[PDB]
RNA sequence: UACCCGCAGAAGAAGCACCGGCUAACUCCGUGCCAGCAGCCGCGGUAAUACGGAGGGUGCAAGCGUUAAUCGGAAUUACUGGGCGUAAAGCGCACGCAGGCGGUUUGUUAAGUCAGAUGUGAAAUCCCCGGGCUCAACCUGGGAACUGCAUCUGAUACUGG
RNA sequence: UUAGCUAGUAGGUGGGGUAACGGCUCACCUAGGCGACGAUCCCUAGCUGGUCUGAGAGGAUGACCAGCCACACUGGAACU
């Protein structure tokens, strides 16, 4: 059965960027959605649009430059299975800084840095490369 | 402000007497996994109002029997 | 006891290993 | 201007209807001690020839690796075949820590500060070319920024 | 009762003493309640050789502990100083 | 705890010259420099990657006189200090008394100095120190003491000095014999031809 | 290999056992020579190497090695063996070592004497 | 006693292992599957850089080798960090209790989670900056650390109720 | 390749006992209590601060120094 969300949609993406795809749709959560606008701030997807009333579909529009894709590699890292949590001196960085890592915390899911710069850990959502 | 603990009655055959399982939810050593741990805890109710399935608040007390010190102060969703 | 003098390991029939012909082939010389 | 260094020389056979006829392989990198490097893999049935025919492999299909001062940018893993190849920036005076034929590579490459493993297999020839792979890979900052439309102060 | 000693705690032949709060029966190195400061007979000169917590031997000597005599000269001496 | 055999054969066990000898004579006219020692000396094997740095180790520790427990405990030093291990390392072996000493010019050589600083006649800020492993720290002081001071070849070594490029990282008098160590040297200060990163990489495995 | 599987039933360390059990970690053991004796190694070599069967002090009766040219034991000869197995033979665990207790030194050898328990020549 | 000053004279003071590959260091002589070596691969059957001796070298050095034992290398029990079509590895197939995991929205709670504070986490040890023995080891002042536990006050995205 | 174990056993009442709570103990009443989150049984072992190793996470260990425990020819017992 569907037990992660977050994850499929990371897939997705993934999936998306390997075969050369404009868009990647799936449907709505707003976890999920959280995470595409923080994909979006950080640079590594064009935009994301939420469509529909009773059942919505997110529809993200992934980004290539100089042919290959933006989104070189993107892992979840915590996991229903596993979960991880991150105290705020813990956090990781991510290709030594040049990645993020997507991080749920109390005020909002936000990246890694921004997460440092607030001074607050959390739940540690996915790597992004 | 006294340190108490939630947790089900497993059993209250034994008079004046529960058994009462507390679950915590502690993070493994190693892999990182959070597991439901359960302490069983025999607890002393004077009026035997406690029946068995129900959630019910402890504290720790002197010990009133051998294998029983704590005492319960509440009682809470008694429903069958 | 010199039936079993004689067939003691000590006097078993060695044969010399070939450098040339069938068993040649050393993979590893004895130096590089 | 192009250091090079020869990784191994290996001795392989094909049988035939006399006996063994024996070949030599020769496995050489070469880099000029910037970015660039390229590793050759040359066979003869002399041991010299083979080498300079690695050598002369090496000289074309090069290519170039960023390289942040005299390290890499960021840890990178890099694989091929059985080896499977590990190697982390470090700080400048640590040295090459790093195994053999992945050693080699590097030192031609011109990175100075690398804690680099090799799991798995340890053939020289995959080694390499796993090393080779992960140095490939390895974007710069200002790559990145490029990639994500920002500018490496926005990134750090 | 509580006392306060010294603790021998050097090397041999160059003997470096800490002041402790300690239950008397305690071992001379062992088990002690509050080290409230040291003592360095083998001291050189533009160095601190003594130093001592006044306050904190002040407390415990209200609470009712005893001071071993040398810890009473050290006292006397840091005093002397101030 | 030293080494007293010959010291050319080192030097061209090495390949260069050491400065084991006093720098009178060049080194070419005392011993065949480019020969390896021992009766297998023309022969020059091709060198192991291990072995070069090997190699590379020994030179350097040849140069000091020190021995290999010595030498490791300096490394573990160098390591634990923040900043370039290897420039570390070298920084701390110039910082041992009998090199700074060879260094001002009053031993002809590094033995000799270290001679010198254990036969009680090299003071550290006015205290008489014999331990040639004694670390020399910034605006330290350091002089032959009176009783040392007529010694002909003090003025030897001196002289020999004066003829060799001096050190930035010192300053030294002839006639006071007398010289302040003024700070620990910079990499670019010391010899280019020695691999402090081969030695590195060496006690890493 | 799932985290849960591992929690369950976690991850068995591989006892590995001693090759020189007879020592019972001791570095070395004396026992007596219950009886000398050569015995031919296993293909491809050829020897009568020297070996002796030991009643060991621990009760263990093991059979050790004698290394070096020539030796001098004899039954009820007192020595010390110290772990170390011969490759080719089949058995074999432990060393004597020479020049302990009744076992000599080797003679005449001038080259690894502390290896076969021989003294610095005099001259 | 430490320490210092004087006296004489190079005087009283260097060994151990190794040199086939791994592994830094090679030649001659004797023996000839013997004698022996060996950690692994192996060497030795008359030109042995592998045995024994010598000369020569290499590495350590008042120590140097061997043995034992532990971690390492071993991502070779893999939490970090492995695998299972053919190399070892998918229950013969299902149902299914316990257990694990659980789509989406809003509210609430605040158990997990995160933040801050308080108490504690002995001293020593480890690490950082210093000081003291001529240096070092050693001794030592101050810090940091002791990743934890409990409580109190918040945060409420995520998980839980 | 140890799966069942326990009748002062688990709880209650009331006496007695303790410096102190308490099946600590006794009398009576109830029939419980523990256990696959490994009870019971068997083998091994003093525990910790630490030490060694390791990039770490781990692994191994617990001489010396310091904290705690237990023991004092073996098995009991009390007295002060
Ligand atoms: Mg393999
Ligand atoms: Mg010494
Ligand atoms: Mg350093
Ligand atoms: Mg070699
Ligand atoms: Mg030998
Ligand atoms: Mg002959
Ligand atoms: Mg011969
Ligand atoms: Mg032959
Ligand atoms: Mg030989
Ligand atoms: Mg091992
Ligand atoms: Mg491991
Ligand atoms: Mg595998
Ligand atoms: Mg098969
Ligand atoms: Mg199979
Ligand atoms: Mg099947
Ligand atoms: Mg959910
Ligand atoms: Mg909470
Ligand atoms: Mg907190
Ligand atoms: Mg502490
Ligand atoms: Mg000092
Ligand atoms: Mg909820
Ligand atoms: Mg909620
Ligand atoms: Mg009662
Ligand atoms: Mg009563
Ligand atoms: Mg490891
Ligand atoms: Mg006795
Ligand atoms: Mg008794």
């Amino acid at each position: 059965s569907m037990q992660d969300p977050i994850a499929d949609m990371l897939t997705r993406i993934r999936n998306g960027q390997a075969a050369n795809k404009a868009a990647v749709t799936m449907p709505s959560s707003k976890l999920k959605v959280a995470i595409a606008n923080v994909l979006k701030e950080e640079g590594f997807i064009e935009d994301f649009k939420v469509e529909g009333d009773t059942k919505p579909e997110l529809e993200l529009t992934l980004k290539y430059f100089q042919g290959k894709a933006v989104v070189e590699s993107i892992q979840r890292v915590s996991r229903p299975g596993l979960r991880i949590y991150k105290r705020k001196d813990e956090l990781p960085k991510v290709m030594a800084g040049l990645g993020i890592a997507v991080v749920s915390t109390s005020k909002g899911v936000m990246t890694d840095r921004a997460a440092r710069q607030a001074g607050l850990g959390g739940e540690i959502i996915c790597y992004v490369a | 402000k006294i340190r108490t603990l939630q947790g089900r009655v497993v059993s209250d055959k034994m008079e004046k007497s529960i058994v009462v399982a507390i679950e915590r939810f502690v993070k493994h050593p190693i892999y990182g996994k959070f597991i439901k741990r359960t302490t069983k805890l025999h607890v002393h109710d004077e009026n035997n109002e406690c029946g068995i399935g129900d959630v019910v608040e402890i504290r720790e007390c002197r010990p009133l029997s051998k294998t029983k010190s704590w005492t319960l102060v509440r009682v809470v969703e008694k429903a069958v | 006891a010199i039936e079993t003098l004689l067939h003691d390991p000590l006097f078993r029939q060695r044969v010399e290993k070939n450098k040339k012909g069938k068993g040649s082939y050393m993979r590893k010389g004895k130096h590089g | 201007e192009l250091q090079e260094k020869l990784i191994a020389v290996n001795r392989v056979s094909k049988t035939v209807k006399g006996g063994r006829i024996f070949s030599f392989t020769a496995l050489t990198v070469v880099g000029d001690g910037n970015g660039r490097v390229g590793f050759g893999y040359g066979k003869a049935r002399e041991v010299p020839a083979a080498i300079q025919k690695a050598m002369e492999k090496a000289r074309r299909n090069m290519i170039n690796v960023a390289l942040n001062n005299g390290t890499l940018q960021h840890p990178v893993k890099g694989v091929h075949t059985g080896s499977r190849v590990f190697m982390q920036p470090a700080s400048e005076g640590t040295g090459i820590i790093a195994g053999g034929a992945m050693r080699a590579v590097l030192e031609v490459a011109g990175v100075h500060n690398v804690l680099a493993k090799a799991y798995g297999s340890t053939n020289p020839i995959n080694v390499v070319r796993a090393t080779i792979d992960g140095l490939e890979n390895m974007n710069s900052p200002e790559m990145v920024a490029a990639k994500r439309g920002k500018s490496v102060e926005e990134i750090l | 009762m509580v006392t306060i000693r010294l603790a021998r705690h050097g090397a041999k032949k160059r003997p470096f003493y800490q002041v402790v709060v300690a239950d008397s029966r305690n071992a001379r190195n062992g088990r002690f309640i509050e080290r409230v400061g040291f003592f360095n007979p083998i001291a050189s000169e533009k160095e601190e050789g003594t130093r001592l917590d006044l306050d904190r031997i002040a407390h415990w000597v209200g609470q009712g502990a005893t001071i071993s005599d040398r810890v009473a000269a050290l006292i006397k001496e840091v005093n002397k100083a101030a | 705890a030293r080494y007293l055999g010959p010291k050319l054969k080192l030097s061209r066990r090495e390949g260069t010259d050491l400065f084991l000898k006093s720098g009178v004579r060049a080194i070419d006219t005392k011993c065949k420099i480019e020969q390896a020692p021992g009766q297998h000396g023309a022969r020059k094997p091709r060198l192991s990657d291990y072995g070069v740095q090997l190699r590379e180790k020994q030179k350097v520790r040849r140069i000091y006189g020190v021995l290999e427990r010595q030498f490791r405990n300096y490394y573990k030093e160098a390591a634990r200090l923040k900043g370039n291990t290897g420039e570390n390392l070298l920084a701390l072996l110039e910082g041992r008394l009998d090199n700074v000493v060879y260094r001002m010019g009053f031993g002809a050589t590094r033995a000799e100095a270290r001679q010198l600083v254990s036969h009680k006649a090299i003071m550290v800020n006015g205290r008489v120190v014999n331990i040639a492993s004694y670390q020399v720290s910034p605006n330290d002081v350091v002089s032959i003491r009176e009783k040392a001071k007529k010694q002909s070849r003090v003025k030897a070594a001196l002289e020999l000095a004066e003829q060799r490029e001096k050190p930035t990282w010192l300053e030294v008098d002839a006639g006071k014999m007398e010289g302040t160590f003024k700070r620990k040297p910079e990499r670019s200060d010391l010899s280019a031809d020695i691999n402090e990163h081969l030695i590195v990489e060496l006690y890493s495995k | 290999a799932t985290v849960n599987q591992l929690v369950r039933k976690p991850r068995a360390r591989k006892v590995a056992k001693s090759n020189v059990p007879a020592l019972e970690a001791c570095p070395q053991k004396r026992g007596v020579c219950t009886r000398v004796y050569t015995t031919t190694p296993k293909k491809p070599n050829s020897a009568l190497r020297k070996v002796c069967r030991v009643r060991l002090t621990n009760g263990f009766e093991v059979t050790s090695y004698i290394g070096g040219e020539g030796h001098n034991l004899q039954e009820h000869s007192v020595i010390l063996i110290r772990g170390g197995r011969v490759k080719d033979l089949p058995g074999v665990r432990y060393h004597t070592v020479r020049g302990a207790l009744d076992c000599s030194g080797v003679k005449d050898r001038k080259q690894a004497r502390s290896k076969y328990g021989v003294k610095r020549p005099k001259a």
